[PDB]
């Protein structure tokens, strides 16, 4: 039910906005860019992993991958809706411009949409594939 | 007529004895079947009575010192008087020397039985009140609850002291009107603190930075109860909210027992949920699994109760101790943890309100009863009373069953056997209205035996009071024994009474079957039969309803618990254990009124057979006023009828305190099955025969 | 020039007229041009010696001095798509590498050879190796993980005492006039926290009426109150916290807090930062003394006690190693009246990165000159740049091992310095040997990288690189002897010293320094010879010896020896130099031997003055520049034109007392004499307040305490001293 949120160029997996707060990110992380690594132009649009009491939802869209991270427990349904808001905000923002830069996160400011719209799904009051992610990596 | 002398007696001294001749012997003292008690109402309103600003006037006898009262021999000549309790005789007070035969004092007059005094002397105290609020609830409901509070605060005393203190997942205490910034003290709502330790934590009429007089204070926390917002805590999938109730309680009892201990003072908690975070946790914060039942706690199903209930009665008695009232007003969909904090209110004379949301008529009407006032403008209740009872010399008392708690006093008042909180001859009742009924059950170790109440208690004013009531009962005579304490008897009286120790002996773990082999007995002592005949008995007019009553009684929901919520079934009691008598039958017993084009409004019994297809009945169940359209009228003279129940209806929809719920249903609506269940072992019938066929035979 | 031995004892009057300059490794023109600059990376022995052996019989301390982080006028960015680093030591392709096979390069630091990529490319004309200094841009594998944004928390003391000192209000203003100067894009967050004998937390929320300051009581268990308004963003609440920042000087000004729980307010300070990291202003004003972290009340010494510094207590230093861990420096700004236990205070910042301010009987109304002071050094503080969640690695050819390390940080694994956070002002030290002879090189090279995270959001790498010959001669090691980097180095290590030993045990080894390289020289050539670049040498030690650091027969409190020492480990060579042996300048009758080249301004240059009273003048005026001030000391039989004309008054009497600064008269002498400061304020980043109050009589004479060529009642002449190394030399 908890936090995670990672946007990446697909063909390099260039890390282009995240989020993050703990008070081990260290694990999932690694994970998560192991992902992004593997994923390609043959990949699933919309797929979901399982890793445990943990549970990775993705999306892909003009290249651009939307990757959370969470406690199985969450619904697999608020994830995919959290992850397209954000894609619609993203890519009517910097859509256009992501195929040029090639810096690590030259979307760090992006981390605040990111959270407005984080906590409006982390919490009850306000309102497709599935492989073991062991796998793909 | 002994009717004209219950109804005058309870008129005038507020009271109502099971019996009102009593046992002159010990033969009949100790073969009493039902016990001589007393339904005593402290601060009944009446015709304007005047208030005796003059000390009262006590007897001089160490032991004794009793009130002067009509039943005092006295002799205007001596300027002499001698105490009806211990026959001391006593001189006059220097302020007495002019009294006369043809003007003499109030207190003597038969009229003035039961009159009160007031006690001038040291600089009255400013009531306190003390909002501890819950912030874990929806919008609506907190918006609803934020303008109720704050319209309570319009209606308090300038000189009023206000403190407020909210919570959720921490608690907060608030001190008031800082100016510029607006401050509060956060404490984790997850471990206790006793006051001790509250008190070193946090730091002319008298005042604290968090509990300050209503006219300096008064806009600021009015605006600041209008910005309040909920819990700034997130609430998972699947998760209930984390709220503190326990904790938040505690603090609020610590914060009064550390800054104004022993004065009357207001602890109005508002509860949107149950307690989700010991102490005093009540539930836990998985939605998965539910609120406890009766069911579940029958099967040792249900972990959190007992510390639970352990804790908030832990709390119950030391805000009692300290003489300071607990109000609980919980409104919510699901159960709030009412089993587990019971005590608080049913200890001091708090208040208990339950609804299923605090943005609705009943809450809101509920909640500003509490602050209704007087010919004069001032609130309907009292604070720190203390309740003692004087009795003759043959009179010992075995206890009360009511809001109270034992001042533990010695004395030869004190009898052996003990019931409700007994062993002592002193109360308290930290909060009190003229309603508050406590039931006193007393027993016997010319004519005439006596009993004094003194209640003192502080008034809203601030001025301190003295209510007397002394009632004299005539001791039965030798030659004709049980024929006169067999006329005596107040059989509505007595079955509330009988009720009190029930459910006081459910509610602290059969019971029926106690209930049963008394009315069996009283049915065998002063029922008329042949032996081994059922169909020759019969009751005197005085007894006729006893059975009627108890059948009610046994199959009510004071007793039968399933098929309702725990929390259901301590509000009920809480409230018939406070009671007057009327009230109390009522509840039991609900009064049922027929309407029909056939004749105007009509009482009619509490059976199916009452309930006609072409009749408009009205149910009032003290907690609920229902209404009921038969088959047929579920369809200006049609009107007349239709709105004939709905007029009588408001009348009494507004004096009951709690506002009962209203019900508007008809044959076939699923509404309809309240009035099914309290109408009609089974049926009374049936449950009379039996009745009959044991008074008859063996005893 | 000169290879030339000196007499310290017929010299007596070494001290040049124009500031010192660093020395030049003695090195190949074309590798020189491109070699480091000596401002921000410099050696204690332009030629490295050859041997451990040949380093013991110098008797002179081999180490470096950095300041990596400074303010640079160009700085080269390479936004390299790879970035080139030998693959054995993982050393950044500098400008003195070696290239052979044209398209393969030699490491310059493990010797190992490495292949060009297909990507550098005339590879030796890439920037990385035309620039000794330069900065990268880190990769996506530089990072632990997404740059942390810009976190500013600040925490007052509000007791009583602090109250009093009125410092609360001028903070507020600063940080009011700079709120759009702090480093940071829009997801800058801020923070405020006051406190006493409970913690105060304050939250803001555009939704509310006013702020709300939320207490935390519970001092043996704090925790965070609430978990989205304390940390807000500065641009989305810029209006909000406004006007807390004008609310808070007057919540708290009829205060009976006369405790302050410092510690459990540091704890909840850390714990409310955990999650991001950033920077945390503390702001104390006496003794702790409530709850886990308090310190003992301690007596001043007097110029009577003896030789006879330490943490009374470890809380503060386990604490910044916390901080350390989630990426938070800390601050440290004391404005105490009376002991306060820095010795143990400190400890927050010397382990956590972070820098410790202090300003001495701090008053608002009663101290005006601590008062300025605080105000220049807080506007340095808010608008200086700065880097998050760093770190630093210091490299040195196969054969030199560094073994030591000076200055606020915290050291991983040798070398990895952890830098919380990483400022522009903050100066490092360190000490090698020669772990293996240097027989094969006859070059050696340094380099510090620092990898950060911009205010900006963005992971950068910035690399210096230092080059040195290696020699085998004596002679040789003291011909390229740096007399000041040397006398930096020997400091820090005289303040561990003491730390370990005692304030004796690091004053003798200071003087033992002196002695066992002059008479290692003596060995290996009357009066006292030493070679040219040394002749400075028993000077500045003799200076550092009577600093408020070492001095001891002097009536210097407690904390103040403290902030001296941390200085020493915090400050770049340059404000060591500055603070030690101020420059003092004759300035009555100015004139036009000046740097007359700035186009309208001209600008005096007046000689140096060695620092002894035999050089000030009645009939003139003189300026001190001690390096964070300028005090200038006026003359009893001062003349008038420089009263009337320079100061603005008609005799020495009536010169005010307190005078702040001097005012700007239209005179041609008061256009020099404002010409010359503005130049030597022009010089730094930290505004120095300049006073004139030293008069020949305003009790404020502590002008004098830095005529260190004098003798005092409990201190060496700068003549005797020279006696008695002397006397040792050629015992
Ligand atoms: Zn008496
Ligand atoms: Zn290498």
């Amino acid at each position: 039910m908890v936090l995670l949120t990672m946007i990446a160029r697909v063909a390099d997996g260039l890390p282009l906005a995240a989020s993050m707060q703990e008070d081990d990110l260290q694990q999932y992380q690694s994970q998560a860019k192991q992902l992004f690594r593997k994923l390609n132009e043959q990949s699933p649009t919309r797929c979901t992993l399982e890793a445990g009491a943990m549970t990775f939802h993705y999306i892909i869209e003009q290249g651009v991958c939307y990757l959370v991270l969470c406690e199985a427990a969450f619904p697999k349904k608020l994830a995919f809706a959290y992850l397209e808001d954000l894609h619609s905000e993203f890519d009517e923002q910097h859509g256009k411009k992501v195929p040029t830069v090639s810096r690590p996160y030259s979307f760090i400011e992006f981390d605040t949409f990111i959270q407005k719209t984080k906590k409006l799904y982390i919490d009850s009051r306000a309102r497709i594939m599935v492989a073991n992610i062991e796998e793909v990596l | 007529t002994y009717l004209e002398f219950i109804q005058q007696n309870e008129e005038r001294d507020g009271v109502r004895f099971s019996w009102n001749v009593w046992p002159s012997s010990r033969l009949e003292a100790t073969r009493m079947v039902v016990p001589v008690a007393a339904l005593f109402t402290p601060l009944k309103e009446r015709p304007d009575l005047p208030p005796i600003q003059y000390e009262p006037v006590l007897c001089s006898r160490t032991t004794c010192r009793a009130v002067l009262n009509p039943l005092c021999q006295v002799d205007y000549r001596a300027k002499l008087w001698a105490c009806n309790f211990c026959y001391q005789r006593n001189q006059f007070p220097p302020s007495y020397a002019g009294i006369s035969e043809l003007n003499q004092p109030a207190e003597l007059l038969p009229q003035f039985s039961s009159i009160e005094y007031v006690v001038l002397r040291g600089p009255q105290m400013p009531l306190i009140f003390l909002y501890v609020v819950d912030t874990c609830m929806e919008d609506e409901d907190l918006q609803a609850l934020k303008e109720s509070m704050q319209m309570s605060l319009s209606l308090l005393p300038p000189t009023a002291l206000v403190g407020l203190i909210t919570f959720g997942r921490m608690v907060q205490v608030h001190e008031l009107g800082c100016e510029g910034i607006s401050k509060s003290y956060v404490f984790r709502g997850t471990k206790d603190l006793s006051a001790k330790q509250l008190q070193e934590m946090l730091g002319p009429p008298p005042s604290n930075r968090f509990l300050q007089p209503v006219q300096k204070i008064d806009m600021n926390l009015t605006d600041l109860l209008g910005e309040l917002q909920r819990d700034p805590w997130p609430v998972p999938q699947g998760k209930r909210p984390l709220r503190s109730s326990g904790v938040a309680l505690s603090i609020a009892v610590g914060l009064l027992e550390c800054t104004f201990p022993n004065t009357g003072a207001r602890i109005m908690m508002f509860i949107g949920g149950p307690a989700t975070q010991g102490p005093g946790m009540v539930v836990g914060d998985e939605l998965k699994t539910p609120i406890r039942s009766w069911h579940d706690i029958d099967k040792d199903n249900a972990k959190y109760v007992k510390k639970g209930t352990k804790h908030f009665e832990a709390l119950a008695n030391r805000a009692a101790t300290t003489g300071h009232v607990i109000d609980i007003y919980a409104c919510a969909l699901d159960q709030t943890g009412l089993l587990e904090m019971k005590c608080c209110p049913n200890l001091t004379g708090g208040y208990m309100v339950m609804g299923d949301s605090f943005n609705t008529s009943l809450f809101k009407q509920t909640f500003q009863r509490v602050f209704t006032k007087d010919m004069h403008g001032q609130f309907k209740m009292g604070f720190g009373g203390t309740l003692e009872i004087k009795t003759s010399r043959e009179i010992k008392i075995s206890g009360a069953i009511g809001p109270c708690v034992s001042l533990n006093s010695k004395g030869p008042c004190v009898s052996e056997n003990e019931i409700g909180t007994g062993g002592t001859c002193q109360w308290k009742i930290c909060g009190l209205s003229p309603t508050t009924t406590l039931a006193i059950y007393f027993e016997v170790v010319g004519g005439r035996g006596a009993i004094q109440f003194v209640t003192q208690y502080q008034h809203s004013s601030g001025q301190r009071r003295i209510r007397v009531t002394t009632i004299a009962r005539n001791w039965a005579d030798a030659q004709t024994q049980i024929q006169n304490i067999a006329a005596s008897f107040d059989q509505e009286a007595a079955a509330i009474l009988m009720a009190r120790l029930a459910i006081y002996r459910a509610e602290t773990e059969d019971v029926l079957r106690w209930l049963d082999r008394q009315l069996i007995r009283l049915c065998q002592k002063f029922g008329e039969y042949h032996k081994d005949d059922p169909s020759s008995f019969r009751f005197s007019e005085t007894f006729s309803l006893y059975p009627q009553f108890m059948f009610h009684l046994r199959r009510s929901s004071f007793l039968q618990v399933f098929n309702n919520s725990p929390d259901e079934s301590s509000y009920y009691r809480h409230h018939f254990m406070r009671q007057d008598l009327t009230q109390s039958l009522i509840m039991i017993q609900p009064i049922l009124y027929a309407y029909s084009f056939s004749g105007p409004p009509e009482p009619v019994l509490l059976d199916s057979s009452s309930i006609l297809a072409d009749r408009i009945l009205l149910m009032d169940t003290f907690f609920q006023i229902l209404i009921y359209h038969g088959e047929t009228i579920a369809q200006e003279n049609f009107r007349h009828l239709l709105q004939a129940p709905v007029d009588d209806a408001q009348e009494i929809l507004h004096s009951r305190f709690p506002m009962p719920r209203y019900i508007d249903t008809e044959h076939g609506g699923s509404q309809a099955r309240f009035l099914l269940s309290k109408v009609n072992d089974v049926s009374l019938q049936v449950f009379m025969d039996h009745l009959k066929k044991l008074a008859v035979s063996s005893a | 020039e000169g290879l030339r031995v000196v007499n310290l004892l017929q010299e007596r009057n070494m001290l040049p007229s124009t500031p010192l300059k660093p020395p030049v490794p003695n090195l190949h023109e074309d590798i020189q041009k491109l070699n480091c600059n000596p401002e921000l990376f410099r050696c204690t022995l332009t030629s490295i010696p050859q041997t451990q052996a040949l380093l013991n019989k110098a008797k002179l301390p081999l180490g470096l001095l950095l300041h990596p982080f400074k303010d640079l006028v160009q700085l080269p960015v390479v936004t390299s798509s790879t970035i080139v680093r030998c693959r054995s030591c993982r050393t950044y392709i500098n400008p003195f590498v070696s290239f052979l096979d044209q398209r393969r390069w030699k490491c310059n630091l493990c010797y190992r050879v490495n292949d060009v990529p297909e990507e550098f490319l005339e590879p030796h004309r890439r920037p990385e190796v035309q620039n000794a200094t330069i900065e990268f841009m880190a990769p996506s594998e530089y990072m632990l993980r997404p740059p942390q944004p810009p976190v500013y928390l600040f925490v007052f003391d509000v007791s009583h005492n602090a109250v009093e000192t009125g410092y609360l209000n001028s903070v507020c203003q600063s940080l009011l006039d700079n709120l759009d100067l702090l480093p940071g894009n829009t997801r800058t967050k801020i923070g405020f926290i006051t406190f006493d004998s409970t913690i105060h937390f304050y939250g803001l929320q555009e939704s509310l009426s006013q702020p709300q300051m939320l207490i935390v009581s519970d001092i043996e268990d704090v925790f965070i109150p609430m978990p989205e308004n304390l940390l807000v963003n500065l641009n989305e609440s810029k209006e909000l916290v406004q006007d807390l920042l004008k609310t808070l000087p007057q919540m708290f000004t009829k205060t009976l807090e006369t405790q302050s729980a410092l510690g459990p307010a540091l704890q909840a300070a850390f714990k409310l930062m955990s999650p991001t990291g950033g920077r945390m202003s503390v702001f104390q004003t006496q003794l702790p003394t409530l709850g886990v972290g308090a310190l003992k009340p301690r007596e001043e010494p007097n110029h009577r006690s003896s030789a006879k510094m330490t943490p009374s207590t470890d809380f503060y230093k386990k604490l910044a190693l916390d901080c350390s861990g989630q990426q938070v420096a800390v601050d440290l700004f004391l404005l105490s009246g009376q002991y306060s236990d820095l010795a143990s205070l400190g400890c927050i910042s010397r382990y956590s990165a972070g820098s410790v301010y202090y300003y001495p009987s701090y008053h608002h109304q009663h101290n005006p000159v601590q008062v300025q002071k605080l105000q220049k050094e807080l506007q340095r503080y808010l608008t200086r740049k700065i880097g998050f969640e760093a770190v630093m690695r210091i490299r040195c050819t196969k054969g030199l091992s560094i073994h030591t390390f000076h200055g606020n940080f915290f050291v991983r694994s040798t070398d990895l310095l952890s830098l919380p956070n990483v400022n522009p002002d903050a100066g490092y030290a360190v000490q090698m040997s020669v772990e293996e002879s240097l027989t094969d090189t006859q070059l050696v090279s340094f380099q510090s990288a620092l990898l950060y995270t911009s205010s900006k959001g963005e992971r950068r790498i910035r690399v210096h690189t230092l080059c040195l010959p290696v020699v085998s001669t004596l002679n040789d090691v003291f011909l390229g002897a740096d007399v000041q980097a040397i006398s930096g180095l020997l400091a820090n290590m005289a303040v561990d010293r003491s730390m370990t030993a005692s304030l004796s045990d690091a004053r003798d080894a200071l003087v033992n320094a002196v002695i066992d390289s002059l008479s290692a020289y003596r060995s290996s050539v009357p009066g006292l010879m030493v070679p040219f670049s040394l002749r400075l040498f028993p000077l500045f030690v003799l200076a550092l010896l009577k600093q408020k650091s070492f001095q001891t027969g002097t009536n210097a409190r407690l904390d103040e020896r403290i902030f001296a020492m941390c200085q020493v480990k915090n400050q770049p060579l340059v404000y060591l130099m500055l603070t030690t042996h101020p420059s003092l300048y004759r300035v009555d009758n100015l004139s036009d031997e000046g740097a007359l080249n700035i186009s309208d301004r001209t600008i005096p240059q007046p000689p140096i003055l060695q620092l002894s009273v035999e050089k000030l003048s009645r009939d003139g005026a003189f300026l001190m520049d001690a390096g964070s001030v300028l005090m200038l000391w006026v003359g009893k039989n001062c003349t008038q034109n420089f009263l009337s004309q320079v100061l603005g008054v008609q005799n020495y009497a009536s010169i005010p007392q307190p005078m702040t600064d001097l005012p700007e008269l239209d005179t041609p002498e008061s256009a020099r004499i404002i010409a010359f400061i503005s130049w030597l304020r022009e010089q730094r980043p930290f505004f120095p307040i300049l006073y004139v109050i030293r008069d020949e009589s305003p009790m404020k004479a502590n002008f004098l305490q830095n005529m260190i060529e004098d003798r005092t009642e409990s201190a060496l002449s700068y003549y005797e001293f020279l006696l008695h190394i002397q006397q040792q030399v050629n015992k």
